[PDB]
């Protein structure tokens, strides 16, 4: 369930790189190439497309959120003023149409509260990291699954992690 | 040949695709005619990150641009609408044989906002929000085939992308989002507030167990309809109470939009999700409340559905009841008695069918004990469409009637429950 | 001639994209490239290398021809203020050298008056589409043909077209 | 051994090849040293659009630099000298054997304006555009060889690219440009116009239907040269009218810069194009007007051509005509009367022959009739250079010796007619 | 040793692209490739990084040499102050990490006095030209040999020039 | 087991490698996951120059951030901390089997300044300076294996680019350079001047002909330090005179940082490179003369090494002398004079050796000529640690031992001279 071998108090957890967001996925827009060309995509991590999304508790108010993450792991404030690129190359086969489209990944961060191992209180922070392509060669008028295109619930494309540091008190 | 439209009342956002070009070379961005053995390149760089969306709709004053905007953010988190930084690019090497042409376009994706009620649109848009291009290779033109005039086609788009249709419900801004804080367990009772009097409204609600749950209002007036947040609980969390991330997409589950109907709902409720209820405009000024309970005996086999109170069963004879119809493979229940004394003796020929939509029924005789209400399979794979078949069922006994819809042909479903002796 | 089958009035027409400009093919300059090396060479469509070029007539003045192109084909006043890049790729064998030069390609528009199946005024518009490059292996001393520098008349690179709108009265 | 440069009086832009760079590595970019199995790159991304032409002139008054830029903006539309957002990069991967060097150099295309003026250049200035580079790869050097010392060359240019000398005649701006509006037809008189006096100047005209015109002055004076606009009547049109493109390049056709010399033009003028006439500097205050015809007679043989009327033949004897010589391929034409009575009886033994240019002639007889003039071919395959033939003519006829120059040894042409009877 | 076949007086030399400079070779790092991936390191002579070493003599201060290079060879005041971009790239081996380092490389010039075939003086000017990228493969813990990290004493990465004119009097 | 870390009394910079990240993925750029086929970059494009160094010292008071850079420079020219223009970038093409990813991370160059004094270090501080980055390449994650949960690491650093130790010496900044400005011939007098009183100080020289140099203060006192700048001499260059290129990288030859001890360095010096002295400050008002000799006889033996002048012989007995020891390969003299009266004939037994460090020594009988110092050679490969081995020596005769150290077990070399009768 949320169940955590633990002791009791605050923990720091960085969940790892490579997630995604639910809905958001075709927000971008994507690339259509054909017969044989080379499509190449992507993005530049700066200033607003570089802000965080926040999801505070009770417990765990914004900046409490962003000085126990930034002072155990990445500081994402000072690292995201500085313009980072990413791209993605995608090749059509002959004769076929290639449909490639792009999203933001993120790094997953937690601050969880523990009573009697259980998990009973979590608050979370999404830092925009790079991205991430999705691509399907397609004929005209064929049916496409929903799942390529839209995503129900946030997801990590790589392994998932826990990594963690207790937080001790003012 | 139109398709029925079996969706609630309400707003909503559908991604219709990518790749969308104009007609007439609108979106060309240009033709390289590459030699063989060479390459060539078309590229967007975002030296300005302006891009340029496309936008209509019937009716400026409701559904504005802004209004738009803000829909297409409510269902799919779009932000930028003017501006983009995601850069594309087109490469060619032509083979060694022979020349080659790529032609390059701006392309959109395209969003469609409707305001959907009583089975047709009444307010519609398009946007077409700035995507990331289009890539037609051709083989080098030759000398000369000859011009043929043309005259040009009429305004409009043509789809280059792969085929798409994703609906997305959202939450109806002109209506207050009420919240219930503490997360629900096995009883609730939510007072309706006078902050919002008259005026339909939404109840933001989660609950603490996993289950099935029964939802309605005082003597089940008025009918309700139940939505989940679509990605809700994915997120923060805290133990017994609700966490609100302001999601207002929202996927319809059940419930009528006809208020003077007597429903309840009984519906699957996830503990990791959050839910929002909608009660209608009401024309009655006095005090209702929203019950919440949960379900552990057999009620549970009516979800996910909304059951019917049917009141008015109190003669032999034929009786009809329409309501919107659920889309195949939904469900819909009736809850109805039959006419007479309950003698446990007298008994009345019933004949239960559909008039245009086909569904399987199942029929429930109901026992109320003091461990709650009782349900009675007592007729399986009833094929409703024009059933000509009847049973024979207790003067003044309670029955309900759960119904999955197969084949969806008409935006109603009429049920009739034809009584004689 | 300039006979044509339609009727009596003025019509927009798009002649097609690939349209080369005679005297101008070598005034962006050209690259050398020698023994395996690959030269790439481009520009970037803005401001001031996408001004058009108009040639008015009596009938049909500068903002006549601008406004009915831009209404039935591509605004190119709106189109041309986003950057738009292109390059080509050409790649020296070994033991030789390879002179690669470049020219801007333009879209052609045309208004003309057409009288009894006789197109009797004709006014032009060239609006910078991309651009296209030119290659020829050379020798030390060898002669080249004036044809391969230096264009004498206007000539579409790809298939022309014909692709008309009659224009309706004020 | 100067080649003979037969070009008429005027100012002309050539174009003499791409590839440009100064001596002692002034235009050396870098050198890198790319290790074996990898990769390297040279750029010129344009972060700035600066760039840095060349200029000398033997004439700062006339030819200033801004003078030249327009004059090679007549002639190949260039438009930016300061400036350029054309990038270039140079890209080597070495081989898995060895190390390799590129050494990136920028260049010029080179530009040479000069004012051509009887048979010599007056005024030169040299333009050198900045232009879009030079790579060499070489295999990576050795220890250590051993360095040898080397004075430096002398200060000039080196091509690298491919040999190039493209002709470009452009119209002199110090001398106004008159309109002929109304596409001429079969015949037209254009009145010269006192708004223009004294200077030479260039009236601009179109044809309505392609055909061979005869083209001249009151009396045939002054002489008068004939261009065509490079690349005109591609574009705008106007059915019976001129359509002025500002076309400032031009190809001379024919037509003598001798203005005291009696000639008419033979031209052979296409409906699609426009052309000029120049008419030069003339010390006479009287009203002179140009003439226009159609020739659909004999007169078409003499395209394309001036043919000059010889009026001084009026004794026996040895008589001379030194004229500017056409091009290899073009061609001259020659007027005259055979001197003596006409009585149909009485003849002169005629010899024909030039100096030092090889030329092909071809004779007529002309006889004017009511229907126009008549031209009886009595005389074909000439071989002129020193010819020791000798024809016998009629005493007070009327010949046209047409000659195409085939030999260009001197930057005349002496026509030779020796009377003997 | 500093003996040369040249008449007396003073000369401007070129003494050829590639050379870089001692103890400075690692300053602006380098790039850790590893199992595949390509690394691609590059740089952009503008402005200050192309300001240009001096060494004058008591007979040669900066000026002198500024001017009497600019005026034989090339003008780097005006060449350097027009971005020149240069790029390298490695790619690692399966299985294997690969280490690339960036630095700099400059034309040499010297101005020098000769009296009876002999040097007996030296001014230098170095300027920035394009770089230089060195490589190597390695193993957890292996030791490198210093020469490949640090350069003791100037040197030239090509061959050497000496490209001489006679430099006279005011 | 700590190294024992021969190093003179002063500054040093030292690179410690380049590809350092810190723990818990601090550095980390971002991940690609790149399907089969396809490839990914990512791309540092340098839009901003901003850079991050990262900066821990012992003393903020002398080795702040400001001084520490300025020792950076001083040690490899490094000029830019706080910015870059230099790019770098990952690219990664996916195998036709399976997918990968691309963890790419930004990286850091540490360096370390040391004071070191007296054997051991007494200030230290750590500059990490920004660099061209990691990028680590994997297969593709699968599902899900199980994420396990982990304690973050402890801060730090990890190293992920090639072993590396870089150790080069620094000019001490608070202290004066003085000049040499004529180039040293076969002897040379410089007067201690007053400006630089009490205070250590260098002494900048060059010498005109490559050869040993014998330097020394008067009377042997105070002991000298001698370095190399390192990279001198490459450049510019004047005949017989000094050129001071401000380089303040020095490589440390000989000499003791002891300087009540008496001794002589003895060096072999380059034509085309430069070298400071360091005089130590000396507590004494009386005025001193650095003094240099070439040598062209038997002392050349002695390089490079100093030469203690032991003075205290004078009875029979244990004796022995602290100094700091050479690293290994290096040298170290002694001169010393058997005690009793020489008359050629009374003798003496003596014994050398060491404590801890193993060093070959050979022996040499010195007698002063009108020629100079002659040393005769007898007695070579003594193995000195433990040495038992004795030899019969002159009373009152001079001799030096010259010491290379072999292993290096302490910090300082104990030399005894034990001598019987
Ligand atoms: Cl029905
Ligand atoms: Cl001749
Ligand atoms: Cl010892």
């Amino acid at each position: 369930s949320d169940t955590i071998d633990l002791a009791d108090g605050n923990y720091v957890v960085r969940r790892g790189d490579g997630w995604i967001l639910s809905r958001q996925n075709q927000i971008l827009g994507g690339s259509v190439i054909s017969n044989g060309s080379t499509g190449i995509v992507g993005d530049l991590r700066v200033n607003d497309n570089a802000i965080p999304y926040y999801y505070p508790t009770p417990s765990f108010n914004e900046e409490y959120i962003k000085n126990n993450i930034q002072t155990v792991f990445t500081n994402f404030t000072e690292a995201n003023q500085i313009p980072i690129g990413f791209e993605f190359s995608k090749t059509a086969p002959s004769n076929k149409n290639l449909y490639m489209y792009l999203q933001y990944t993120y790094i997953r961060y937690e601050i969880i509260k523990v009573l009697q191992h259980e998990i009973i209180e979590r608050a979370v922070l999404y830092v925009p990291s790079l991205g991430y392509v999705k691509s399907i060669e397609f004929n005209p008028g064929e049916k496409i699954n929903k799942d390529f295109y839209f995503l129900t619930n946030d997801k990590c494309i790589l392994n998932e992690q826990f990594l963690y540091k207790k937080i001790l008190e003012t | 040949t139109q398709r029925v439209l079996p969706y609630s009342n309400g707003l909503y956002v559908i991604n219709k695709g990518d790749g969308y070009i104009r007609t007439n070379d609108k979106d060309l961005i240009g033709t390289l005619l590459i030699e063989a053995g060479s390459s060539g390149s078309i590229i967007q760089p975002r030296l300005r990150n302006t891009t340029r969306p496309l936008f209509t709709t019937s009716n400026d004053t409701k559904f504005s641009q802004q209004y738009t905007e803000e829909r297409l953010k409510d269902a799919f988190n779009v932000q930028l609408f003017n501006t983009s930084t995601s850069l594309f690019k087109f490469v060619e090497e032509a083979p060694s044989d022979k020349n080659i042409c790529i032609k390059a376009y701006n392309t959109y994706e395209k969003y469609e906002l409707i305001d959907y009620q009583n089975g047709s649109i009444v307010n519609k848009a398009e946007y077409y929000l700035p995507s990331l291009g289009y890539c037609e290779v051709t083989n080098a033109p030759s000398p000369e085939s000859e011009v043929v005039k043309m005259q040009v086609a009429e305004d409009g788009f043509i789809q280059n992308g792969p085929e798409e249709e994703i609906v997305v419900g959202v939450i109806d801004p002109s209506e207050n989002i009420q919240e219930i804080n503490t997360a629900i367990s096995d009883n609730y009772t939510y007072n309706i507030p006078g902050i919002v009097n008259n005026n339909p409204f939404y109840i933001l609600f989660t609950v603490n167990t996993t289950g099935i749950y029964k939802i309605n209002a005082q003597n089940n007036l008025p009918s309700l309809k139940i939505y989940e947040a679509i990605g809700s609980g994915n997120r923060n969390f805290q133990s017994g109470n609700l966490c609100d991330d302001d999601i207002k997409a929202i996927n319809y589950i059940t419930g009528f939009d006809s208020p003077n109907a007597k429903s309840y709902l009984v519906v699957l409720l996830n503990k990791d999700k959050n839910y929002y209820i909608r009660v209608p405009q009401t024309s009655s000024n006095i005090e209702n409340q929203i019950q919440f309970k949960r379900e552990e005996g057999d009620l549970r086999n009516l979800m996910n559905s909304s059951v019917n109170i049917i009141d008015n069963l109190n003669s032999t004879g034929a009786h009809y009841y329409t309501r919107q119809s659920p889309d195949v493979h939904d469900y819909i229940s009736y809850e109805f008695t039959i006419p007479g004394n309950f003698n446990n003796k007298d008994t009345s020929n019933i004949r239960l069918y559909t008039s245009y939509n086909q569904g399987i029924g199942t029929l429930f005789r109901v026992t109320e004990t003091i461990d709650g209400y009782n349900l009675i399979n007592i007729q399986q794979n009833l094929h409703l469409l024009n059933n000509t078949n009847s049973i024979r069922l207790l003067n003044g006994a309670i029955y309900i009637l759960k119904v999955e819809v197969t084949e969806l042909n008409n935006y109603n479903i009429r049920l009739h429950i034809d009584i004689t002796n």
